[PDB]
């Protein structure tokens, strides 16, 4: 009944496309257009939780703000009484039981777990979570998620061919031409959350086009 | 919609550009702070409301400005202010925010009731707004945008949105917020100068 | 097929004249929707079987487990939400570990079942708590009203009327663990029209000398090919 | 806000109220008529006084301006032992209409049926502001509340030079309650009250009828 | 079709004087299975009759320790049964550590009453929808309380609640001179008949349908479970 | 696919169009759809949801060659229609309630029961139940096709009674709700042998297929007393005495009669001082002292 | 007790920590450190009581990381340095103060490098060269001496050897290993460990 | 009283005596000082005994809501920091604890001094209690990363009667635990005057 109401932001909201490799696990969202004098800085839909976690997300960007500055809290809170990082689904289990109402958004929370080991997960509105091997949220998820089933297997050679081929050949699946559509995350397994610019994002999509 | 302010972002300074709205003739032309609000020393804000609940969104920001120098003894940057007006109004009024911050340089935002800010170039809130949003998207050069370019194109697109044969230079508010040896200065501009600018673009505008 | 309401249906703590609480039954009869569960209590052991029900193919099957575990010695297996249960099944850990904290002891599966019935809105789950004790193996079921109950057999879900009307025909008080598998297993095939294999059943026993094991891909494999 | 509409039809039913905001002075004029010759016309007092400089009068419902005149002198004081100075007039008024306005807020409690006329004495300058229900206030030149409120702005707009000294202020103040009395006004009929640099004072029965006499 | 306006919550009287939500409430003791209680200025004896869920199933537990000295018999919400029987067990150890004494039953009953008269008053709280029959033995000799969701209490020489009771309390009040003299076996097998017209004609109070509990003066509150009323069915 | 089938009408005075036809094309899809009644499971992806979009979007809702794409569509349409299931089965199951809320030409009659009994005859008990889900929906949206037809509704009622009689439990209690519903809507009258038949089935030994056949008694008569939930007809106390009486039957048994009893007094409060003047004195003993409260009494 | 030095230059940040962690006569750890990295450019030495440095430290590690996340950019050296002096001046009013005696030390882009200076009750001062402990007492003479404001990073790390060979010389405590960095503007690095 | 624990290459060793006193008085010689926590963690009572026997059996139902929750062991890092967190709270109050924190995790061996000061240190050797000084000097000259398991069993075995023949306070019976990948073991309860007779 209010968890319905959560959903309906989640299929209007931009794409949000994982997948999750041998050693690195790949954010991609569907950067929108803004307006013509908005600086587009503040509209990004990648965050980043800790220094081995970071979620996209679809849906109200007001109530993801509240999701993300309270996930941030509880990935600090837990280094205070473990000392240790957060697994990622610790992190994704405080998110789903954080979402009276649900907080309505679906996220993409990846990342890697204090073993190396990838991760990707999802919290649906209605406060579900499970695991993932490549996942879809957002406007096209439905075809961008039948996309991805259909190409698994031998993609994890190479860390560069298996998450372009796949996630940002996921994004043109649904998104236009690319390269300043394409919001695109790396994580590699403990370096840094770094965010591809587009002259590095447009490199990728060329390589593609071949 | 009540109120009529405007930002411009340009390439060395913000500036704000409200209406001074006086219905009734018996109304007191107050000598205090009227339409543009000093939030603290290198940030200013205007809102798209009655001046009662003015004073309750202003200084609750100006909490919010002195708990962060209180706590850092830095000056707040101009968008985490912006956020945590934004996450209090998450749980009635639009803003925008004109400031600047050792971060991201000169800043101006736009806070919607629901709780959503967003950085502009130029932007407008209360009446007429998208009369003068879509006239700023004509003539705003993004970027290659000086002070006084941009504050032409204030006074253009006031004169094409307020009232009658004057441009109301005795009730038009322009505040502009500049980078001056190190410290940040606030000039509401008085009415001298704000006369001129209507008078050097009814010169301009005629010619 | 016609909807033929009355007038006293919209009011929590209030009485209908027939003395009856129809703002609690008919959040009850609103439970019974999710994946069929059954348990089977043994002289052996007890089993807990649930269907699944996964959607896409990259979804991992090993982060939707919908039968837990409660302490070494007690599962349990839920229908309704996975979310919905999330506050009992914390309870039920933390219970069993306050009381071996104080005591000493293995809390009885009678005394978690009970610990969790005491929180009773109703709840949105029922649930299904197998476990060995010092009375042996058994089993309870938790309705969503708060009642708890023995239960030598019991299933849970959509289709459960319908398979406990097909466990009153294959238990008895004699019953070995490895027919309680399968036994439970054709019931699985019968709730559900598709075919059984690892990712759309879980299973789960708590023998006397093990602990609480939930099979693996090769032991649901080893099962399925017999039945 | 539909119970603040509600409650402005309660201040536009109440008696007549005019302030007027002079050069040197302020004046708060008001209504106060007695339904029998049995009421006590000096028993209450409409005209009251918060400071030693601000004075404050209502138009509409008697028992709910208690409550804003007992307010309302509990922050006067409340900022006199924290700055040891007067209060302002323009932050005493940020605070009354923020009292006003927390019980349109909170639910179960109805709002005041009270417009408010504050006047006041700060710095050399004067000050008259008005609160409303809604917990809106508004600085005025010269305004008035009370039943027939409407007739009275379009008096006072004509009357109205700012140029004039108290004493010019108080004649336009009774000139403008003489318009909607309905009767005789004596003495008792009205009370007056004038904010100077001497302070405020509601001026005594004596004093109101040498300004009768006009 | 008739829209009572006098019983929505249990803080509205009716123009009949008369409290339409705790008179719903009452009608919720005769929602649950029949037990019957009675006593014989020597042992306090507790009959119930159980239903199950389903074969293969406990049937309830209808009878509950209160104290060494007091025992209860549910009839209706077990809900709001569990929740009086912790307030009767807390406040019999409040006076056993307190007194270092067995509260006496009458004061006890007491208590339930100041307890359940509390939600027939305040908006919102529902009344208790349970009916206790409390056997107790105290200084003053054996006692069957009945409690009921209006909070006034009954001491009974013998009383049957539940569904179809009134055929019991027919039965009861026939054979009420002939309970103060019985042994203890010879009580039971009058609770048991009591118990037995609570029946349809196609149905028998089977040992495992059938628990009773019994306090009297030097023994303490016991149940006896599905085979230890055995020993009571048999002589019947 | 609906507009490239948009012409093909069989408006009254029409001639076959040169345009596509649904007839020439259905019949190439059931020959791909013939392993069925993986590659095919991907077709009904596309068959699906241009069945969806042809609802009121066509000229003709229901071509006869389309008709038995039903039996393909009810094992797979799910019982709880919960968002938990693929989207091959949600799309499933609201594909078959946009037919049975469509109409029909009354020499369809003949047509959609000879699939409706040819799928709910022996499949499988997720086709056995919705079918009686299909008509409870369609016999209602085109209730006065069928009683035109008095041939359809002697097989309404055939099909209904004989699926009372299932292998699976919550197949034949939606067949006492269908039924329940059919009385209600006069749709089937209560005869005499109908009652026959149930009161003759009751009344039934069970020694140990003799506790279903006992139970669709039971379900017979509670779907006639959950037919008028507000109002006492002259049948009416007497299959509540003899419903009554299998209230210590079995657990089967005993949840129908709990059910059907509770949702007797439930509705039967409004004006029950107009309805217990339709009791004996004798009768009103037996319905009032009785139990049928839930577990969470006992 | 524990000893610590801060000696700051033109681009240059120099700190170091004794290696060492004692109960009673025992020492228990050869290998300890006592340096708390809180940004990319920052660090905080903490010494003091057992339990309020690792308790307050951590504290102070988190809330400056949780910055970082909350905003994408880090905290100023300076603002660091205050938040630090917020909480250990206002918690020791409480029931639960700290015994804290900090020295902490970062880099900025804009105001350059910074050397800060507390104390257990949270008076901040900036230095160019600060130290603690009772090791304090011989090494700042050291640093009075032969410090001049354009001192280049290879001659402070000579000027820290003459501290902590007079520890070795002087002061009673076995202090034989010192772990020691520098902060300049590519972060911080870490330079091989001062030992006896 | 007289802990000890040392990381070596094949697991981390727990050795402790078995006397508790009553300041004189000898309350008993058989106090098992070594609390097992759960099959992959172990901490030793140190201090007073209560202070170590219920904060530690706290420890234990901490540490096992986290493998019923998060499907996986406590890790020894953490498990130390839950007990850290838990006595800071009462820091000041009288708390007599101390004890060493021992285990496997994904880290390699784990061993963490926990005090009731506050102190939380990892660290290859740790001796604790009032016999602690005594262990220390025949453990520190006898102890190598690369030993064997049975010189690593004769190495504390002996340290510990070395710390009870000095320590007036620490007596009773050796008690030698051995924490290898697949959990710990008991591997001695050797007494001490039957340790007399084979050392001398």
């Amino acid at each position: 009944f209010q968890v319905e109401y959560a959903q309906e932001a989640v299929k209007k909201g931009s794409t949000a496309v994982g997948v999750r490799g041998r050693d690195i696990v790949v954010l991609g969202v569907e950067k929108k257009s803004v307006a013509k004098l908005q600086d587009e800085r503040t509209v990004r839909k990648i965050c980043a939780l800790d220094d081995n976690v970071c979620m996209a997300f679809a849906g109200l960007t007001a109530d993801a703000r509240i999701v993300i500055n309270r996930a941030r809290v509880e990935c600090q809170s837990h280094r205070l009484t473990v000392e240790d990082p957060v697994t990622v689904e610790y992190i994704t289990r405080y998110i789903a039981s954080l979402k009276r109402r649900p907080f309505g958004i679906s996220a993409l929370i990846v990342g890697f777990d204090f073993d190396g080991t990838p991760r990707l997960y999802q919290t649906d509105p209605s406060g579900t979570y499970h695991a993932w091997k490549a996942n879809a949220i957002g406007r096209g998820a439905k075809s961008v998620r039948e996309f991805l089933e259909k190409n698994y297997t031998d993609e994890a050679i190479e860390t560069d061919d298996l998450t372009i081929k796949l996630v940002i050949k996921a994004l043109l699946e649904v998104v236009q031409s690319g390269g300043k559509n394409i919001e695109l995350a790396v994580m590699r397994r403990d370096q840094s959350l770094k965010i591809l610019n587009p002259e590095e994002i447009e490199k990728y999509v060329a390589e593609i086009e071949k | 919609h009540a109120g009529t302010c405007l930002g411009i972002l340009a390439n060395d300074g913000v500036l704000l550009a409200a209406e001074r709205r006086n219905i009734h003739k018996l109304l007191d032309e107050v000598f205090f702070s009227e339409k543009i609000y000093k939030l603290n020393e290198d940030m200013a804000c205007s809102v798209a409301g009655i001046t009662s609940d003015a004073n309750v969104l202003t200084n609750e920001l100006r909490l919010i400005a002195q708990r962060y120098l209180l706590q850092y003894q830095e000056p707040i940057p101009c968008e985490q202010l912006v956020t945590a007006l934004c996450d209090i109004k998450q749980a009635g009024v639009s803003l925008l925010y004109i400031g600047w911050d050792k971060h991201y340089g000169f800043q101006l935002y736009q806070s919607d009731p629901s709780g959503n800010y967003g950085g502009w170039k130029a932007t407008c809130i209360g009446n007429n707004s998208a009369a003068a949003v879509s006239m700023l998207k004509q003539d705003y050069k993004e970027g290659e945008m000086t002070l006084k370019s941009a504050l032409a194109l204030a006074i253009k697109v006031l004169n094409k949105t307020m009232d009658v044969s004057k441009l109301s230079a005795e009730k038009v508010e322009i505040a502009t917020l500049t980078r001056e040896n190190g410290k940040t200065v606030i000039r509401v501009l008085k009415q001298k100068e704000v006369e001129q600018l209507i008078k050097k673009h009814e010169e301009e505008e005629a010619k | 097929m016609f909807l033929t309401r009355s007038e006293y249906d919209r009011g929590v703590n209030t009485f209908s004249p027939e003395g009856r609480l129809f703002q609690v039954e008919y959040a009850i009869e609103a439970i019974k929707l999710g994946s069929t569960a059954i348990g089977i209590q043994t002289s052996e052991g007890v089993c807990l079987a649930v269907e699944k029900r996964i959607t896409s193919p990259l979804m991992e099957p090993s982060s939707i487990e919908k039968i837990v575990e409660i302490d070494a010695h007690i599962g349990c297996a839920m229908s309704g939400l996975i979310a919905d249960a999330k506050t009992l099944i914390d309870k039920a850990r933390v219970e069993t570990q306050n009381h071996w904290f104080t005591y000493n002891e293995t809390m009885t599966v009678e005394s978690v079942t009970q610990a969790v019935s005491n929180l009773a809105r109703p709840f949105g789950v029922a649930l299904l708590f197998g476990g060995v004790d010092e009375k042996g193996p058994q089993l309870f079921h938790m309705d969503p009203s708060g009642t708890f109950v023995q239960c030598d057999a019991r299933a849970i879900g959509s289709a459960s009327e319908g398979a406990q009307s097909s466990l009153q025909e294959v238990y008895h008080k004699s019953m070995t663990l490895k027919e309680a598998i399968k036994s439970s297993l054709i019931i699985l095939k019968q709730v559900m029209e598709e075919k059984l294999n690892a990712t759309n059943i879980e299973l789960a026993t708590v023998q006397p000398g093990q602990n609480f094991h939930m099979f693996t891909k090769e032991e649901l494999e080893e099962v399925i090919k017999d039945i | 806000l539909v119970q603040i509409e509600y409650a402005l039809a309660a201040v536009a039913g109440g008696a007549p109220s005019v302030g007027i905001k002079a050069a040197n002075g302020v004046v708060l004029a008001t209504e106060k008529k007695q339904k029998s010759i049995l009421y006590d016309e000096r028993s209450v007092h409409k005209v009251e006084p918060i400071t030693k400089h601000i004075g404050l009068v209502y138009s509409g419902m008697g028992p709910d301006y208690r409550v804003l005149v007992h307010r309302a002198r509990k922050l006067a004081q409340q900022y006199y032992l924290v700055y040891q100075e007067p209060i302002p007039t323009a932050q005493l008024v940020q605070r009354v209409a923020s009292v006003m306005q927390e019980y349109t807020q909170s639910g179960g409690v109805r709002p005041f049926g009270v417009s408010l006329l504050i006047c006041g004495w700060n710095e050399g300058r004067p000050y008259l502001f008005q609160s409303d229900p809604s917990g809106a206030y508004f600085a005025w030149k010269a305004t008035a509340m009370g039943k027939n409120y409407v007739n009275g702005k379009t008096f006072l707009e004509k009357r109205y030079n700012e140029d004039l000294e108290l004493e010019d202020a108080i004649h336009t103040a009774i000139l403008t309650l003489k318009e909607s009395f309905e009767g005789q006004m004596t003495e008792d009929n009205i009370e007056v009250g004038i904010c100077n640099e001497a302070g405020f004072r509601r001026l005594t029965p004596t004093e109101v009828k040498d300004y009768l006499a006009a | 079709m008739f829209r009572n306006q006098y019983d929505n919550d249990v803080t509205v009287w009716s123009p009949q004087g008369r409290i339409h939500q705790i008179e719903y409430a009452m009608e919720a003791v005769k929602q649950g299975s029949a037990t019957v209680g009675l006593k014989s200025k020597t042992h306090a004896v507790l009959v119930a009759l159980k239903r199950a869920q389903s074969e293969l199933a406990a049937h309830q537990k209808k009878i509950l320790h209160v104290d060494n000295h007091i025992g209860i018999s549910i009839a209706g919400l077990t809900a709001d049964a569990r929740l009086l029987c912790n307030f009767m067990r807390q406040e019999c150890l409040d006076s056993r550590f307190v007194f270092d004494r067995p509260l006496p039953v009458s004061r006890l009953v007491s208590l339930i009453g100041s307890k359940t008269q509390i939600p027939t008053q305040r908006y919102g709280r529902r009344p208790y929808g349970v009916g206790l029959l409390i056997a107790g033995y105290d200084d003053m000799g054996p006692h069957i309380f009945q409690t009921c969701p209006s909070a006034n209490y009954f001491d009974c020489r013998a009383m049957s609640i539940g569904a179809r009771s009134q055929s019991a309390r027919t039965y009861l009040e026939r054979h009420m001179s002939e309970f103060m003299e019985c042994n203890l076996n010879e009580l039971v097998k009058h609770g048991l008949r009591a118990l037995r017209e609570t029946l349809p004609a196609e149905q028998d109070l089977t040992t495992k349908n059938v628990s009773i509990g019994i306090v009297g003066k030097d023994l303490e509150f016991t149940i006896y479970d599905d085979d230890d009323v055995s020993p009571f069915l048999e002589g019947l | 696919l609906t507009y490239i089938f948009m012409i093909d009408v069989s408006l009254p005075n029409t001639t076959p169009t040169i345009s596509p036809h649904v007839p020439e094309f259905t019949a190439r899809i059931l020959e791909k759809l013939k392993p069925l009644m993986t590659q095919g499971i991907k077709l009904l992806k596309t068959i699906l949801k241009w069945l969806m979009a042809s609802a009121g979007r066509s000229f003709s809702t229901a071509v006869t060659e389309q008709l038995q794409l039903l039996p393909l569509f009810f094992k797979i349409a799910p019982v709880e229609n919960d968002n938990s299931y693929d989207e091959l089965k949600r799309d499933a199951k609201l594909c078959l309630s946009l037919m049975s809320q469509g109409l029909l030409y009354p020499h369809q009659v003949p047509l959609v029961l000879q699939v409706l009994k040819q799928t709910a005859r022996s499949s499988s008990w997720h086709a056995r139940y919705t079918v009686l889900t299909y008509l409870q929906t369609m016999v209602f949206y085109n209730l006065f096709i069928f009683l035109n037809n008095e041939d359809a509704v002697k097989d309404i009622r055939w099909l209904v009674i004989s699926l009372l009689e299932d292998e699976q439990l919550e197949v034949r209690e939606m067949a006492a709700t269908t039924l329940s519903g059919l009385l209600q809507c006069n749709f089937l009258t209560m005869d005499s042998p109908m009652q026959i038949h149930f009161e003759q089935l009751c009344k039934t030994k069970l020694p140990k297929a003799e506790l279903v056949k006992r139970h669709a008694g039971v379900l017979g008569l509670g779907a006639c007393v959950l037919s008028s939930p507000y109002d006492v007809p002259t049948w009416m106390p007497q299959l509540l005495m003899n419903l009554s009486a299998h209230l210590n039957d079995p657990q089967p048994i005993e949840m129908t009669v709990k059910k059907t009893l509770s949702n007797f007094r439930r509705t039967h409060h409004d004006n029950w001082q107009e309805h217990k003047q339709q009791f004996t004195d004798d009768q009103l003993l037996v319905l009032t002292d009785l139990l049928v409260s839930p577990c969470y009494y006992a | 007790m524990e000893y610590l030095i801060g000696i700051q230059g033109p681009d240059y940040v120099l700190v170091a920590s004794d290696r060492v962690a004692a109960s009673n006569i025992v020492q228990m750890k050869d290998d300890h450190d006592k340096m708390f990295k809180m940004s990319e450019k920052i660090l905080l030495l903490c010494v003091g009581e057992a339990g309020d440095t690792v308790q307050f430290a951590e504290y102070i590690q988190k809330n400056v990381q949780l910055y970082k996340m909350r905003n994408g950019y880090e905290l100023s050296p300076t603002a660091a340095a205050n938040f630090t002096r917020r909480n250990l001046a206002d918690c020791l009013r409480s029931r639960t103060p700290y015994h804290v005696n900090l020295l902490l030390a970062g880099y900025d882009e804009h105001e350059g490098p910074a050397l800060y200076y507390m104390d257990y009750l949270a008076a901040l001062a900036k230095a160019p060269f600060a130290a603690h402990g009772y090791g304090a007492f011989l090494t700042l003479s050291i640093l009075d001496r032969y410090y001049t404001p354009t001192i280049s990073r290879e001659r402070a790390v000579e000027l820290l050897r003459k501290c902590l060979e007079e520890l070795q010389k002087r002061f009673i405590l076995n202090l034989p290993t010192f772990s020691v960095r520098i902060i300049d503007k590519n972060g911080i690095h870490d330079l091989d460990n001062i030992s006896f | 009283t007289t802990t000890l624990a040392f990381k070596f290459r094949h697991g981390v060793i727990v050795a402790a005596d078995s006397r508790a006193t009553a300041g004189a008085y000898i309350a008993s010689q058989t106090v098992k000082k070594v609390i097992e926590i759960n099959p992959y963690l172990l901490g030793t009572m140190a201090g007073g005994a209560a202070d170590c026997s219920f904060w530690e059996r706290l420890l234990a139902r901490q540490c096992r809501i986290y493998e019923l929750r998060n499907k996986e062991r406590i890790s020894v890092a953490a498990a130390s920091k839950l007990l850290a967190n838990m006595v800071y709270q009462y820091k000041g109050m009288g708390l007599s604890m101390g004890t060493m924190i021992c285990g496997w995790d994904k880290r390699g061996p784990g061993l963490y001094y926990v005090d009731s000061e506050g102190n939380r240190i990892s660290g290859a050797t740790f001796s604790v209690g009032s016999g602690s000084v005594y262990a220390y000097g025949v453990m520190d000259r006898g102890y190598s990363y690369d030993l064997e398991v049975e010189q690593a069993y004769d190495l504390a075995r002996r340290a510990i009667y070395q710390a009870t023949y000095r320590d007036a306070y620490s007596g009773g019976a050796v008690n030698l635990y051995h924490v290898r990948e697949d959990g710990w073991i008991r591997v001695s309860s050797d007494n001490v005057a039957d340790l007399h007779e084979k050392y001398s």
